C-alpha cells in the first residue's frame, strides 16, 4: 500500500520461489557486468537507440 | 574399597544418583570387572541383570565420550536386544552394521539445519536400507512429514491403535520412533501385570515393532545413540526419552510434525505438571529455541507441548 | 588477567591464584546494567558498529569471580570486557494504539526497538591494589596477615535478655574457616 | 481509583539516632561468614572482596547441619537436605528432572511381590 | 474512520469462537484488548514491576539482617549506582557477590571524596615571555594528557613519559 | 474456552483439593524448609503478616509471582496470643452471607472462644489477600502452608522445624484500621 | 554475523529490464557493486522477468526466507532493506523487555539456593559481657559500688 | 511442508504464498504472538513450525483419523509411472513410433514432453522407490523398463533425456533443507537401475500345469528384449 503504513512491509515469506528459473535467471558477476535495463537515473521508459531509432545528424 | 567380588546390579542402580565424580569414576572400573566376570560365567541372569542397571548409570554420567566408548566396546546393544521376545533378528543385523551407523553420525548434535545444508551444497557440485537409526538418519527426517513417538502406554487392553500407527507407515510422508527405553519397558510389563490382558498386548506389540523394524519402515535409538542425544549427566527413563526426542527434533529438526502416541492415563502425557524440575531460575521459557541449553530445559514451558501433539489414530 | 599489583608482595601472591578462572562484569550501556559472562549474548540498544566487529567496553560497575569481588565506586579502572557485534536487528513489535472515546481519531503506532545484538569474548581483570582495609574500624591496615582475620566476629548472647528468640544451639555457636590459608 | 496491591518490604528496626552521625553507616550487618569478606582497597577509589566461593560457603552450612544433628540424629527433612546440599556443592550441571521421578519409577525395588510376576534387574526371557 | 479493520482481521485466530467466527465483534474485542493492555502498559506495568525488583531485592537484604531502606540509602551514599534490576541479578545469580555489596555498606569504610572542580595551574600566571619557546602550562597540561594516554591499558608506546613527550623531535630533520 | 465450564464444587462429591498435594506447573515443593513460629506474646496480626510472607513465598530474592513456592510455617502456641489493649472486646470481625439479614458482626473474644485457630487463620487470610485476590488459585495455595497449633504439642517432629527468629520492629501497639 | 560467517546466503532480486519502475534498475546500476564489494559471500541472483515481483528476498543458511516489499520505493530505501537482510540472522524474534536481554542465563559464582545463607546466625561485634560470669576483683568492688551507691541515694 | 506437498507427491506448492486460492488472506490461524499482525514473521523455521502444522489435511495428506494411502509400495509406483508413458504420448502414436524421422511437429513436441514429464516425476518417485526395491516384486521390477520403454525414454547405463543435468550454477540453486531433491539424478538414475536388474536376477534365480510353463518361457522372453532396449543384459 502506502510506504508508510504497517500493511506495507507484509508476505515476509513466500513473495519468490526460492529457486531460480533456468532459462532466464543468472547470479550478478561483478562491477564489469552489465545489467540488461540497469540505468543510474530513473526511466519509466528505458528505451535506447535500438528500440527507438532516433533520425538525426547526431546523437543529442 | 573391597575386592573379590563382582558389584550387582543393585549397587550400579544405588551409584546413579551420587553427583560425586571420583565416586562413579570408582564404579565404572567396577562395572566393567563386573561385566567381564558375568561373561566368563556364562549366565545371561547375572549379565542382563547387570545390563539394565548398568545403563541407567550411563546415563548418570556426565562425560558422554567415556560412556559411548564404554557402552559399545561392552556391546550394551546387540545384548540387550537379544533379551527381548521379539527382537532377534533385529539384534544381529545391529552387530552386522554398527561399523557402518558410526559413519553416519554427525559430529555435533547442535544447529542441524545447517549441517545439512552445507550437507545439500556439496551435493550440488559435480541404496540397500540399513537399520533406521534416528541419529544417522536425520537427514531422512527432514522429508518426513508426521513422526510418531511410541510410547509403552499404548499396550494396554489393546495393540489396535499402534497397528494403525504401522498402516501409516507405507504412506512414505510419516514414520514410528521406536527407543530402547519403550523397548524395555514393554518387555518388562510382558513379565509383570495385575492382568492377563496387557501382557499378551505387549507381547505382539513387540514382533510388531521388530517386523517394521526389520521391514526397514520404523526407526530405532539404540542405547548407545540414545546417550548421545540426551543431555550430559541427566537420568532418562521410558518418560524422560520421549521428551529428550520430543524436544530435540522440536529444536533441531523444525518443520517435523511431531506426534506423540500414549494413553489417556500416562502421567508423561503433560512434562510441564508432572515431570518438571523445581523452581530453576537458570532456565526459562524460552530455554526450547536456543541451541546451547540442555534439551530438559524445554519441559518447563508451555512451549514443548505447543509442538508435540499426542493423538489416538484410530 | 597482567596479574594484580601491590606495594606489598605477600598480598600479591595471596591474591594472585584468587582472579584465576571464569569472570563475571556489571556493564553500563545506553541506561542499561547488564550481568556479562564469557560467552553470554545480550541485546544493546543500537550501537553503531559494523557487524562482526570487535568490541571493548569502556563502562564496568563490577567484576568478580567465584572468589574474589571488586566492586566498582562508581566505576572500576583496568577491566577488559571484550565482546563481537553478532546482528543488528529490530525486535519484535510493540503496538501500541491510541484512540480517544470523543473523537473519531485512531493512532497506530509500531515499535519495532532497534538493537545491537552482542556476543562476548574475554574478561580480564588487572586491579592495583592499596592494602588490607579494616572494615569495623575505618582504617587502611598496614601490616597484612592472612591468618588471622581482620575482623573477628563475636556470638550473640549475653544472657541478659529473657526474651531473645532462640535459633538452635549450634547456629549461635559456629566458628568459620580461615579461607586465605 | 483502586486499591494498591504492589508488594510491601517489611518494617526494620529504628534507628536510636546513632545512626546520624557520619562515620556510621545505618546498615547493621554482623553475621556469621562476616569476617571471611575481606576488604582490600583500590587505586581507583573502588574496593576489592574476597569471599570464599560457593561451595565452601555450602560446606560450612552442611558442618553446622550435621553438627547440630549429631545430638538427637538426623530427621527426614534434615536427611533430604543434607543430600540436597551434599549435590549442589558437585553439581557441575543443572538439574531439570524432579527430585522423586528416580523414586517413582524404582519403587519396584521397595515394594516386592509373589514370585509369580517378581520383576529382577533382567526379565525378558526368563 | 480508521479503526483498523484490515490489521486485526489477521489476528482473530487468537480469539476464541463468537469473536473468531463473526467479523465485527472480533476486531472489537481485538481493539479493546489492544488499547487496553497500550494504557495499561504505558502507565502502571512500570510500577508493578520495579515493586517486583524491590521486593527480591528487600528480601535478599533480607536474610543478610537489613532491608531495602538502609540498603537503598548506602547504595547512594557509597556511589555505587547499582539499579534495582541489576541488584536483583546479583541476589539471585550472584549471591556473594551481593554479600560484599552489603558488607561494603555495613563497614565503616569511607565513601569516595566528591569530584574536584578542576583547577587552574600555577603556571597560567607565569607572565610569556618573561622579557622558539612554549607556554609553560601547555606544556604541563601536555605531560597531564600524555600521562592519562599511558593509563589506559598496556601498549607498544611505552610507560616513560619525557621521551614520549619529546617525541616530535624524531620527526625533525637536523640541519 | 480454556477455563472450563464444568468445575470443581463443594457440593461435587469429587470434593475440593488440597494444593499441598496436588501437583501442577506453578507448584513447586522442591526447595522448602519447615518453620516454627512460637506466637506465645506476640502480637496476632505481627505474626500473621511474618507467617504470610514466608507461607506466600516472599522472603526468598528469586521468589516469583505466578510461581507459588512457600515455605511450611507451623504456627505454634495461638492461645498466648497477645492482642493489646481494649482490642480483644473491641474489634469486629464481619462477614455477610447472601440471604436476607445479610450482617454477622463478631466480636475477637466469640471468634476466641469457638477456634483461637481461626483467628490466625482470618489475619493470615487477610494478609495474604493484601497482594492475592484476583485468582483463587493465589489465594487458596498459600494458606494451606500454615499449620495452626494451639498449643506446644505438633505432629511434625519429623521435619524438624527450625525456630524463626523474629522481633517486630513496630513499636506501637496494632492499630485497627478498616473502613 | 556468527564466527566470522554471514549468516546470508542469497538475495533474490526480480525486476523488468525494459517495462516501468525504474527503481530497481536504478538500485541494479548505482547502489549494487557497492553492496557486493563490501560483502562479497553473498550470492546474488538476478531474476528478470516480464511482470516482476517488486520484492526484495534474502535466503539465510538455516533455510528461512526473509522478504521486504520494495514497489516504488527509492533505490535508497531498497540499498537500506538489503543491508537489512543481512544484519539479522533471522533465527528470533524476542520483543526487547527486561526479561529478554539476557538471551541465556548465567550464573559464575551459582544461583541462590535456599541453604547456602540458611545457616548463618546475627553476631556481635565485640565480645559479649555475658551475664553469667564469675566477676574479677575490680568488677567486684564497682558493681558492688553502683548498688550501694543506687541503695544509698534511696535511702 | 506438512499440509501442502508431501515426499512423494506431484504438485508444486508453494506453502508460504498461496497462488491457488479465491481469496486474500483474511484470518492467519497458527499465530503465536499479536504482532503477528503487520510483521509475521514467516519464513523463520519457528514461526512455519506454527502456521504449516495448523493447516487442514488435503487428499494428499490424508490426516490422523482418515486411513491414508500405500504409496511406497513398488508396485503402485510402477504402474504410476507407467500411466504417465500413455498421456503424452498415444497409442496411435506409439505404434508410428514403433515401427522407427517423419512426425508432425505438433507431434513431436509430445514425444519430448513426454520425456520432460518422465524426468520429473521419476525425479519425485525416486526417493520412494530407492526406499521399496527390496520387497519390489518380479513384474513390477520388469515395469521399470517397460514404463520408460514406453515412455520413449532410454535408461542411463553409462532417445535418453536423463543423462544430463538441468543447468544452474550452484550459488543459485535450492538447497534448503527438508525439501527433498536430488542434485544427481544420472547418478542416482543409474544406480537404481543396476539395482534393479541385479534384483532381478536374484528373483529369476528364486523361480527356478501349462500355466508356469508357458509363464516360465515368456517373461524370460521379456527380460532379454526389454533389457536389451536399454542395453542391459542379464
Ligand atoms: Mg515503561
Amino acid at each position: 500500500s502506502s510506504i508508510f503504513s504497517p500493511r506495507y512491509d507484509w508476505r515476509t515469506s513466500g513473495v519468490h520461489d526460492i529457486a531460480p528459473r533456468d532459462e532466464g535467471d543468472f547470479l550478478y558477476q561483478g562491477p564489469q557486468h552489465v545489467l540488461p535495463g540497469a540505468h543510474p537515473l530513473p526511466l519509466h521508459h528505458p528505451h535506447n537507440t535500438i528500440t527507438r531509432p532516433v533520425i538525426s545528424p547526431y546523437i543529442p | 574399597s573391597d575386592t573379590a567380588s563382582p558389584r550387582g546390579p543393585d549397587f550400579f542402580a544405588a551409584v546413579s544418583r551420587t553427583k560425586d565424580t571420583p565416586t562413579k569414576k570408582r564404579a565404572l572400573c567396577l562395572l566393567q570387572e563386573a561385566i567381564d566376570n558375568a561373561s566368563a560365567k556364562a549366565d545371561k541372569v547375572t549379565l542382563l541383570g547387570l545390563l539394565e542397571s548398568g545403563s541407567e548409570f550411563l546415563l548418570s554420567l556426565v562425560d558422554k565420550g567415556v560412556a559411548h566408548t564404554f557402552a559399545t566396546q561392552n556391546l550394551f546393544d546387540y545384548r540387550i536386544l537379544n533379551s527381548f521376545l521379539h527382537c532377534s533378528l533385529v539384534a544381529d543385523r545391529l552387530r552386522v552394521e554398527q561399523s557402518v551407523i558410526t559413519s553416519l553420525i554427525p559430529s555435533s548434535l547442535r544447529d542441524v539445519q545447517v549441517q545439512m545444508l552445507m550437507s545439500n551444497e556439496r551435493n550440488a557440485l559435480n541404496l540397500k536400507r540399513p537399520l533406521m537409526t534416528m541419529l544417522s538418519q536425520l537427514e531422512y527426517l527432514n522429508s518426513i512429514d508426521s513422526v510418531f513417538i511410541l510410547h509403552s502406554s499404548l499396550m494396554a487392553t489393546s495393540t489396535d491403535q499402534l497397528v494403525s500407527a504401522v498402516r501409516r507407515l507405507p504412506s512414505g510422508k510419516d514414520s514410528l520412533i521406536v527407543t530402547m527405553s519403550c523397548l524395555r519397558a514393554l518387555s518388562v510389563k510382558s513379565l509383570t501385570s495385575p492382568s492377563m490382558k496387557e501382557r499378551i498386548a505387549c507381547a505382539r506389540a513387540l514382533e510388531i515393532v521388530s517386523y517394521e523394524l526389520e521391514k526397514g519402515r520404523a526407526v530405532l535409538l539404540p542405547f548407545s545413540e540414545e546417550i548421545l542425544l540426551h543431555d550430559a549427566g541427566a537420568y532418562c527413563d521410558e518418560d524422560l526419552m520421549l521428551w529428550t526426542v520430543a524436544a530435540f527434533l522440536a529444536r533441531e529438526l523444525p518443520l517435523v510434525k511431531v506426534h506423540t502416541l500414549m494413553h489417556s492415563n500416562c502421567t508423561a502425557r503433560t512434562p510441564y505438571r508432572f515431570l518438571k524440575g523445581g523452581h530453576n531460575l537458570l532456565v526459562s521459557s524460552r530455554s526450547l529455541y536456543d541451541k546451547g541449553a540442555p534439551l530438559l530445559s524445554s519441559l518447563h514451558s508451555k512451549e514443548l507441548r505447543l509442538v508435540t501433539h499426542n493423538v489416538r489414530l484410530r | 588477567a597482567n596479574g594484580l599489583r601491590c606495594p606489598d608482595a605477600l598480598i600479591t601472591r595471596t591474591l594472585n591464584p584468587l582472579l584465576n578462572g571464569p569472570k563475571f562484569a556489571v556493564i553500563y550501556c545506553g541506561n542499561h546494567q547488564y550481568k556479562v559472562a564469557v560467552g553470554d549474548v545480550i541485546a544493546v540498544q543500537r550501537l553503531r558498529v559494523e557487524i562482526g566487529s570487535h568490541i571493548a567496553l569502556k563502562k564496568v560497575l563490577m567484576v568478580g569471580g567465584p572468589r574474589f569481588t571488586a566492586i566498582g565506586r562508581p566505576l572500576l579502572e583496568g577491566v577488559r570486557v571484550t565482546a563481537q557485534v553478532e546482528e543488528q536487528k529490530r525486535m519484535r513489535n510493540v503496538v501500541s494504539l491510541f484512540a480517544t472515546p470523543g473523537r473519531r481519531h485512531v493512532r497506530w503506532v509500531d515499535a519495532p526497538h532497534a538493537a545491537t545484538i552482542i556476543r562476548i569474548c574475554e574478561i580480564f581483570y588487572s586491579p592495583n591494589v592499596v592494602g588490607e582495609l579494616d572494615k569495623y574500624k575505618g582504617e587502611l591496615l598496614e601490616t597484612f596477615t592472612p591468618g588471622q582475620h581482620t575482623n573477628p566476629v563475636y556470638p550473640v548472647d549475653d544472657g541478659y535478655d529473657v526474651f531473645r528468640k532462640k535459633d538452635k544451639e549450634a547456629m549461635e555457636n559456629a566458628t568459620t574457616f580461615l579461607d586465605l590459608l | 481509583p483502586k486499591k494498591d496491591r504492589r508488594f510491601r518490604v517489611q518494617p526494620l528496626p529504628s534507628l536510636h539516632a546513632n545512626s546520624l552521625a557520619d562515620d556510621t553507616p545505618l546498615v547493621t550487618t554482623t553475621r556469621t561468614l562476616s569476617p571471611n569478606f575481606r576488604a582490600f582497597a583500590l587505586q581507583d577509589g573502588g574496593v576489592f572482596f574476597t569471599h570464599p566461593s560457593h561451595e565452601q560457603v555450602m560446606r560450612v552450612g552442611q558442618n553446622i547441619l550435621a553438627e547440630e544433628t549429631k545430638a538427637t540424629g538426623m530427621t527426614s527433612m534434615d536427611t533430604y537436605v543434607n543430600s540436597r546440599i551434599q549435590s549442589i556443592i558437585a553439581e557441575n550441571t543443572v538439574e531439570n528432572v524432579a527430585l522423586s521421578h528416580w523414586r517413582r519409577r524404582h519403587m519396584w525395588n521397595l515394594v516386592r511381590t509373589h514370585g509369580k510376576l517378581q520383576r529382577h534387574w533382567g526379565v525378558s526371557d526368563a | 474512520h480508521y479503526r483498523a479493520k484490515l490489521e486485526l482481521d489477521r489476528i482473530r485466530s487468537m480469539l476464541r469462537g463468537r469473536a473468531r467466527l463473526e467479523r465485527k465483534v472480533g476486531l472489537k474485542r481485538l481493539f479493546f484488548l489492544m488499547r487496553t493492555q497500550t494504557r495499561y502498559r504505558v502507565e502502571q506495568q512500570a510500577h508493578w514491576e520495579r515493586a517486583i525488583v524491590r521486593k527480591n531485592v528487600d528480601s535478599a537484604a533480607r536474610e543478610h539482617g537489613t532491608g531495602w531502606q538502609h540498603l537503598r540509602n548506602e547504595l547512594g551514599r557509597q556511589n555505587v549506582m547499582l539499579l534495582p534490576r541489576s541488584q536483583q541479578l546479583l541476589a539471585q545469580y550472584e549471591p556473594l557477590a551481593f554479600r560484599a555489596v552489603v558488607e561494603l555498606c555495613a563497614s565503616r569504610i569511607p565513601p569516595p571524596p566528591p569530584p574536584v572542580v578542576a583547577s587552574v595551574p600555577e603556571e597560567s600566571y607565569t607572565l610569556w615571555p618573561p622579557a622558539s619557546l612554549s607556554h609553560p602550562a601547555a606544556r604541563v597540561e601536555l605531560r597531564c594528557g600524555v600521562e592519562r594516554v599511558l593509563r589506559r591499558g598496556p601498549s607498544g608506546l611505552g610507560n616513560n613519559v619525557n621521551e614520549l613527550i619529546d617525541a616530535w623531535k624524531e620527526f625533525d630533520v637536523s640541519p | 474456552p480454556f477455563k472450563s465450564v464444568l468445575r470443581r464444587h463443594k457440593h461435587h462429591p469429587e470434593g475440593l483439593p488440597l494444593y499441598n498435594d496436588m501437583s501442577k506447573q506453578w507448584l513447586c515443593r522442591e526447595g522448602e524448609r519447615w518453620w516454627l513460629l512460637d506466637a506465645r506474646g506476640e502480637q496476632l496480626p505481627r505474626v500473621a503478616a511474618v507467617a504470610a510472607q514466608y507461607i506466600t513465598g516472599q522472603h526468598r530474592p528469586d521468589f516469583t509471582p505466578g510461581m507459588i513456592t512457600g515455605d511450611h510455617v507451623v504456627i505454634v502456641n495461638i492461645k498466648d496470643v497477645v492482642m493489646v489493649g481494649d482490642q480483644w472486646i473491641r474489634v469486629p470481625i464481619t462477614w455477610q452471607t447472601a440471604y436476607p439479614g445479610g450482617k454477622y458482626r463478631i466480636r475477637l473474644t466469640d471468634m476466641y472462644e469457638r477456634d483461637p485457630c481461626m483467628l490466625m487463620w482470618w489475619f493470615l487470610k487477610d494478609e495474604v489477600n493484601r497482594h492475592f485476590v484476583r485468582k483463587l488459585k493465589t489465594r487458596i495455595a498459600p494458606l494451606e502452608k500454615a499449620w495452626l497449633y494451639e498449643d506446644s504439642i505438633h505432629p511434625h517432629a519429623d521435619k524438624n522445624p527450625r525456630p524463626l527468629c523474629w522481633t517486630d520492629p513496630e513499636v506501637k501497639g496494632w492499630k485497627y484500621r478498616d473502613p | 554475523s556468527r564466527n566470522g560467517e554471514l549468516c546470508l546466503k542469497k538475495v533474490i532480486i526480480s525486476y523488468c529490464p525494459s517495462n516501468g519502475a525504474p527503481n530497481t534498475r536504478q538500485f541494479l546500476a548505482t547502489h549494487l557493486p557497492h553492496f557486493h564489494a563490501k560483502y562479497p559471500s553473498v550470492s546474488i541472483d538476478l531474476r528478470p522477468r516480464l511482470w516482476p515481483e517488486m520484492a526484495i528476498t534474502g535466503v539465510y543458511r538455516d533455510g528461512s526466507e526473509r522478504s521486504y516489499n520494495t514497489k516504488n520505493l527509492s533505490p535508497m530505501g531498497i540499498f537500506l532493506r538489503l543491508n537489512n537482510l543481512v544484519s539479522t540472522a533471522n533465527d528470533y524474534d524476542q520483543p526487547f523487555c527486561a526479561s529478554h536481554l539476557h538471551f541465556q542465563r548465567r550464573s559464575v559464582q551459582g544461583t541462590w539456593n535456599p541453604w547456602l545463607w540458611n545457616y548463618e546466625t546475627e553476631r556481635r561485634r565485640t565480645e559479649a559481657p555475658q551475664w553469667r560470669r564469675k566477676l574479677s576483683e575490680k568488677e567486684w568492688d564497682y558493681y558492688v559500688g553502683q548498688y550501694s551507691a543506687q541503695m544509698k541515694q534511696e535511702e | 511442508v506438512y499440509g501442502g506437498s508431501g515426499r512423494g507427491d506431484l504438485l508444486y506448492e508453494n506453502p508460504d504464498a498461496r497462488r491457488h486460492s479465491g481469496r486474500a488472506l483474511g484470518v492467519l490461524n497458527g499465530v503465536r504472538h499479536s504482532s503477528q499482525a503487520t510483521m509475521p514473521e514467516s519464513g523463520q523455521l519457528y514461526y512455519r513450525k506454527l502456521i504449516l502444522h495448523s493447516r487442514p489435511p488435503n487428499g494428499s495428506c490424508a490426516g490422523l483419523q482418515r486411513h491414508c494411502h500405500d504409496t511406497c509400495n513398488w508396485s503402485y509406483l510402477i504402474p504410476s509411472l507407467h500411466r504417465c508413458a500413455e498421456s503424452a504420448i498415444s497409442a496411435k502414436l506409439w505404434e508410428k513410433m514403433c515401427q522407427l524421422v517423419n512426425l508432425t511437429q505438433y507431434e513431436r513436441q509430445r514425444v519430448r514432453d513426454g520425456q520432460n514429464l518422465y524426468r520429473y516425476e521419476v525425479h519425485q518417485r525416486l526417493p520412494l522407490l530407492e526406499e521399496s526395491i527390496g520387497w519390489a516384486q518380479l513384474d513390477d521390477l520388469l515395469g521399470w523398463f517397460r514404463s520408460a520403454r514406453r515412455a520413449w525414454v532410454r535408461l542411463p547405463t553409462s532417445s535418453s533425456a536423463m543423462s544430463c543435468r538441468l543447468e544452474g550454477h550452484a550459488d543459485s540453486r535450492d538447497t534448503t533443507p527438508g525439501r527433498n531433491q536430488v542434485f544427481d539424478t544420472p547418478e542416482r538414475v543409474e544406480q537404481l537401475t543396476e539395482a534393479t536388474v541385479h534384483r532381478i536376477r536374484e528373483e529369476l534365480q528364486r523361480l527356478n500345469s501349462a500355466r508356469r510353463l508357458a509363464r516360465d518361457e515368456e517373461l524370460s522372453r521379456c527380460v532379454e528384449e526389454e533389457l536389451g532396449w536399454h542395453g542391459v543384459a542379464l
